[PDB]
């Protein structure tokens, strides 16, 4: 919660960091994705990518990451610090991400949060003893009309009620993977009492183009 | 030549091309209130306070920044113009510590001075204020960060001035802090400028630490001797004792800056 | 036939951390030589 | 046409939108996707531009700006600099859950958009700024773009016409105001996404210094269906000004919460009890109604009842149409903590460059918190309006005036839901 840093015995310059191999050609195709020149326009999917293969950020994965770049540490640090995925402190393995921006509070995403909450024995922000949940509190994910809905590590659990979410930290702490979808019975995004629209057959290429094109 | 014409509170004068709407001005005479605009230091534009209404169109641009067009008429006394101007000066000294008696800047500051021209006379805030860990960039520069009103001229000197590009903002929003980001020393040879850019008493000198008050100071113009430069300086004196060192502006050799032996 | 039942998009179940970065190693054959600056970088 | 709304399927733009049909490149060839790629690639971008400006078309990102207008900026001879398309995948806006639809579902439909938006501007390549944590999204639009690239539909001589375009894609990592489209540019050169000042406009100085247009991702997928089915067909539908298809996102308390297409200039009302189900309770049990997603201001019931879902019909009734995204409130809801929530998200995504919106949105967000337990008098809630006056067209970009927009509008229908709640606070704390 801080944004400044103290060199800790696990978080110190002298941590050991390094890419893998594949992940060292994985970065050659990030940074040919930019003009000669602009090798500092990858300091986001690198480090993005340092966070997948660490599951979080030392300083010295910012500090490679402005090894392998060119770059001064201090631009990757103003980087790791504005974006709010970039995990500073080692979270869970399971990172449980709860909307309550107002399209998911208005659909009762404080009762999904109270049932992760009562099920992991944690509150907003801590980590599970065995090192497992970490549950913070976001912003908007972007699934709205699936509200409400979490987020674990990549993946969106949709319509959800506390028996669903419940159900999925079963299945989490079982070593399996859930399916990431609405916990309801539709499908994505369409209306739950059958589909309102798009329900004829596409029309396919050459309908209503115009002459001479 | 191509100068273009614009008016400044309906005052004729022939800009180049490129002008600042605050260039404009200045070409006039009147000096619009700014607090991260610097003319040594590449434009920012992210404190808002040089905020200007051009008539004829309905929004207040940032003065430091917009080149002018051709035939605008600059309204640098207007009402809405002092309406941005006590508006931003509100929410400047929002979270702003009440710490001017047991401040260094005090009688010497922007935010002050400007704060008595063009901000109003009390508050409306009635919250509890933000305060920010202090941090650590070596014995002569005390940082007091809960002052610091985010303006980045520490960050554009220590980026094309002194080229050392160690400062920066980290975290987001209100809790944006200036700083180093780890324990870090900002040991540079033109260190010591950023205590004079800084327009808060968030960077000021730890030699010269509440030892003196600028009202109280005779301002003696003298010339630095620690290199062959000639830096042009002045020599503050309070009663018969020098307290501090100052530049003088000189365009052909110091332009506004003096090195840290020099300070 | 014509199915409007089923969800087609299951392809996403199997997607793990490294995909669209082995995505954009994959289609790093597939593109355009990037222009240049003619520096190396701003700070050359 | 008088009566807006009840939009058929064969006039539908994003056909599989529900995932219901096979988004890959042998699914979206078989629905109309890249058919006559390269007759569109060959008439120029003059053409292609004013095909895009007799549309109709507006920006389906928030602002709304006239597409074709703002994509003839880019219409000029190149000076050296590379030009580039950028596509605003961003969407942190809350309410709004459309691109996402669009990205997931119907991703080659935005490739050829990205190819024909490129070509009408001249463009080299395409940066695709995707939200970051749309990750199955994200390799989602991956796997197209390889298809479209084995097809030899984008790249080397895109779709046989000699251009040359390239299409990228580049994961955000969780900031909201990356989605403005100066912070967005910043955010691909890889800093801190903090929005710049105009002037420069993008089309001058973009992404790396170059020419460039940011577009949202609806307003790039609709333009191969404005060239393919013409722009006298796109500008057939909705009123004059408004014209098209538009994607809505109704949530919050409806029966069916859902992403549905639909006329432009449709009635609320309609939109709600047709492809929504009717307010949990009724249309009785309406409270209010944000019309266009977070940064656009309330209206109340009695404003819902006869209010048309386009731009102009929306902005004279003093709020906006935005991204189009319809959260729905029942008179079950404490409206004051919903906005302040609302706040709060404002709050937590903004970056911090100015003064006006990083001091006042969290003054904002106090005197909110204070308003919601009544711990305020009634003096506060005029400061609190002459506070969002203060940030509203004083920043840098437009968080502030999405900041202080729902502020304001809170104030202007429900002073007297404060009034109440302060001063039950003062007969029961004192
Ligand atoms: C705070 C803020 C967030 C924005 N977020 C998005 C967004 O997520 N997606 C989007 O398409 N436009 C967003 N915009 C609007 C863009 O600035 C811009 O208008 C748009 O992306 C491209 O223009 P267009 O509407 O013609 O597509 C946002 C604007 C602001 C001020
Ligand atoms: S920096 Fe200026 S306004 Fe702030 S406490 Fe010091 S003298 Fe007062
Ligand atoms: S410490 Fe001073 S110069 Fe630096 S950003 Fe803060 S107010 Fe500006
Ligand atoms: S309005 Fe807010 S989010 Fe945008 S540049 Fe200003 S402080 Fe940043
Ligand atoms: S509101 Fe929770 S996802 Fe948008
Ligand atoms: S002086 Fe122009 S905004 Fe800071
Ligand atoms: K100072």
């Amino acid at each position: 919660a801080l944004f400044v840093h103290r060199d800790t015995p696990k978080n110190n310059p002298e941590t050991p960091f390094d890419f893998t191999p594949e992940n060292y050609k994985r970065i050659e195709a990030i940074v040919k994705n930019y003009p000669e020149g602009h090798k500092a326009a990858a300091v986001l999917p690198v480090l993005d990518l340092a966070q997948r293969q660490n599951g979080w950020l030392p300083i010295s994965a910012m500090n490679k990451v402005a090894e392998i770049l060119q770059v001064p540490p201090m631009r990757v640090y103003e980087v790791a610090t504005f974006y709010t995925m970039y995990n500073r402190k080692p979270v869970g393995k399971y990172h449980i991400q709860v909307c309550t921006t107002t399209p998911c509070m208005l659909r009762n995403s404080d009762s999904i949060l109270e049932a992760i909450q009562k099920k992991l024995g944690i509150k907003v922000g801590e980590t599970t003893p065995d090192k497992l949940f970490t549950l913070i509190e976001v912003e908007c994910l972007g699934a709205c009309v699936n509200a409400p809905m979490v987020q674990i590590n990549d993946n969106y659990y949709e319509d959800l009620t506390p028996k669903d979410i419940e159900e999925i930290i079963d299945e989490l702490k079982a070593g399996k993977i859930p399916k990431p979808g609405p916990r309801s019975g539709r499908f994505s995004c369409e209306p739950a009492g059958g589909l309102t629209s798009l329900t004829e057959p596409p029309k396919g290429p050459g309908f209503g183009v115009q002459a001479g094109l | 030549s191509n100068l273009i014409e614009v008016f400044v509170d309906g005052q004729s004068v022939m800009v180049e091309p490129g002008t600042t709407v605050l260039q404009a001005c200045e070409k006039v005479g009147m000096q619009i209130p700014r607090f991260c605009y610097h003319e040594r230091l590449s434009v920012a534009g992210n404190c808002r306070m040089c905020l200007v209404e051009i008539e004829k169109a309905p929004k207040v641009v940032a003065a430091c920044a917009m080149p002018v067009m051709k035939g605008w008429n600059i309204l640098t006394n207007s009402e809405k113009t002092k309406k941005a101007r006590e508006g931003v000066m509100e929410f400047l000294l929002a979270n702003h510590p009440l710490d001017c008696p047991i401040c260094d800047q005090g009688g010497e500051c922007d935010l002050q001075d400007q704060s008595m021209m063009f901000g109003s006379d009390r508050s409306r805030f009635l919250e509890g204020k933000r305060a920010v860990e202090d941090k650590n960039i070596g014995p002569l520069v005390k940082t007091i960060m809960t002052r610091c009103i985010q303006c980045t001229r520490c960050i554009r000197f220590a980026s094309e001035i002194a080229g050392v590009d160690d400062l920066g903002t980290t975290g987001r929003g209100n809790d944006m802090q200036v700083g180093t980001y780890i324990e870090k020393m900002f040991m540079s040879e033109l260190s010591g400028n950023i205590i004079d850019i800084c327009p808060v008493g968030a960077l000021t000198s730890k030699p010269y630490a509440f030892t003196a008050r600028p009202w109280e100071t005779r301002k003696t113009e003298s010339i630095d001797v620690m290199d062959a430069v000639g830096s042009n300086i002045v020599v503050s004196t309070r009663t018969g004792e020098v307290m501090r060192i100052l530049p003088r502006m000189h365009e052909d050799i110091n332009e506004e800056w003096i090195s840290d032996k020099t300070r | 036939p014509f199915d409007n039942t089923t969800y087609k998009n299951l392809q996403h179940h199997d997607y793990s951390t490294y995909t669209f970065l082995d995505l954009n190693l994959d289609l790093s054959k597939f593109r355009m030589p990037q222009p240049s600056s003619g520096r190396e970088s701003p700070r050359h | 046409k008088t009566s807006f709304g009840s939009l058929k399927d064969e006039d539908r733009i994003f056909t599989n939108l529900y995932g219901r049909h096979d988004w890959r490149l042998k699914g979206a060839q078989s629905r109309g996707d890249w058919y006559k790629t390269k007759e569109i690639l060959l008439k120029g971008p003059d053409w292609i531009l004013g095909e895009v400006k007799t549309s109709g078309l507006r920006g389906r990102g928030g602002a709304g700006f006239p597409t074709g207008l703002k994509w003839s900026f880019m219409n000029k001879p190149s000076d050296g600099r590379p030009k580039y398309l950028v596509v605003n995948a961003d969407e942190g806006e809350p309410g709004t859950c459309k691109d996402r639809e669009i990205i997931r579902h119907d991703p080659h439909k935005l490739v050829e958009g990205c190819l024909v938006g490129g070509r009408a501007m001249g463009a080299r390549a395409a940066y695709i700024y995707i939200r970051g944590e749309f990750y199955n999204e994200a390799s989602n639009l991956q796997v197209a773009i390889r298809e479209a690239y084995e097809a030899g539909l984008i790249g080397k001589n895109a779709c046989g016409s000699g251009y040359d375009f390239d299409v990228f894609v580049v994961r955000g990592a969780g900031a909201y105001i990356c989605g403005e489209e100066t912070a967005l540019i910043e955010s691909i050169e890889g800093k801190q996404g903090k929005p710049r000042l105009k002037p420069p406009f993008p089309a001058d100085v973009g992404v790396f210094g170059c020419p460039t247009t940011v577009a949202n991702v609806e307003t790039v997928a609709v333009s191969p269906t404005i060239c393919r089915r013409g722009g006298a067909w796109f500008a057939s539908f909705g009123r004059e000004r408004n014209s098209g298809t538009k994607l809505f996102n109704i949530s919050g308390h409806v029966n069916n919460p859902c992403t549905v297409e639909e006329e432009m200039s449709v009635p609320l009302k309609e939109l709600i009890e047709k492809h929504a189900g009717g307010v949990t309770g009724g249309w009785d049990n309406l409270l209010a109604v944000i019309p266009g997603g977070s940064s656009t201001p309330l209206i109340p019931k009695s404003v819902c009842e006869t209010v048309l879902m386009d731009f102009d019909a929306l902005i004279q009734a003093q709020t906006g149409l935005g991204t189009a995204a319809v959260i729905v409130m029942d008179r079950s809801t404490d409206i004051v903590k919903a906005i302040a929530r609302l706040i709060e998200f404002y709050k937590h995504e903004s970056c911090g460059q100015c003064t006006p919106c990083r001091e006042g949105v969290d003054w904002m967000n106090k005197v909110m918190a204070r308003f919601v337990r009544g711990d305020a008098r009634p003096a506060e809630i005029d400061s609190l309006w002459e506070i969002s006056k203060q940030i509203e067209g004083h920043t840098i970009c437009a968080l502030g005036d999405g900041a202080a927009w729902p502020v304001q509008g809170l104030i202007r229908h429900f002073r007297p839901e404060l009034e109440e709640r302060m001063q039950r606070f003062a007969q029961q704390h004192q």
